[PDB]
């Protein structure tokens, strides 16, 4: 079965306007500040520890959805590549976050909340 | 200004490599996805970018001939894709309505001609 944590953030980025706040958004000053050593090196962390775990397939596949689903409502609101592609992967390991119950996560505390309270997570 | 946001090499990847790009740096030529539906055409690309190249953030873990083959072996079955190669600033324009795969060969070329290979 997918997840239900899944289908909650499914409900959150199909959410009218949900990626909005994009409009408003300093793309070059945001990206610059995410390749930055404090948020890459913590990105990658988040990413590396997450890419050592198993998760199941109907899980993976359902991920992959919503990866599609943030980067393409993105990609409607300010045309931006990198930026659509950033909110994929930050999905990607939000989703695996929540599906392992991770505590003090920082996907989930920072970038997750970062989109729920209308932001670029940088 | 017209902004794709497609570096190719992406700009996190080409940090610290003979061809690193600054974000202020609107000369630099990017990808723009032609055709209808271009949400369709960068999700395509991305998604083949993530398979091959990996996560946006981070090193890319490889040399530089490593980083451009990765582009290439990310878009070998793109070929039903146009893009035009163009700098945002409109100061060069390198192909038009050209394939992904073509696009790396035209940058590359560029990159050599600038003495930033």
């Amino acid at each position: 079965m997918i997840n239900n944590k899944l289908i909650e953030i499914d409900n959150c980025l199909s959410a009218p306007s949900f990626f909005d706040f994009l409009k408003s958004l300093n793309v070059d000053s945001a990206l610059d500040s995410r390749d930055e050593p404090e948020f890459d090196d913590c990105w990658m962390s988040e990413f590396n520890s997450l890419d050592k775990e198993s998760f199941q397939d109907d899980d993976i596949e359902f991920i992959d959805s919503l990866r599609e689903k943030a980067f393409k409502y993105s990609f409607r609101v300010i045309n931006n590549a990198e930026i659509s592609s950033r909110i994929s992967d930050d999905i990607e390991i939000i989703s695996k976050s929540f599906v392992l119950e991770k505590e003090n996560s920082w996907s989930i505390t920072h970038l997750w909340s970062s989109y729920k309270n209308g932001k670029f997570p940088e | 200004v017209s902004e794709s946001g497609h570096h190719v090499p992406a700009v996190r990847k080409s940090k610290g490599r003979p061809f690193e790009v600054s974000r202020f740096d609107k000369t630099r030529p990017t990808l723009f996805p032609r055709g209808e539906n271009p949400e369709h055409s960068a999700w395509r690309l991305h998604h083949a970018e993530r398979d091959v190249i990996g996560p946006r953030q981070g090193d890319f873990p490889g040399s530089d001939k490593e980083l451009f083959d990765a582009y290439r072996k990310a878009y070998s079955k793109l070929d039903d894709i146009r893009v035009d190669v163009k700098s945002p600033n409109g100061t060069y324009t390198l192909g038009t309505n050209v394939t992904p795969s073509k696009a790396v060969d035209l940058i590359e070329v560029w990159l050599k001609g600038q003495g930033l290979m």
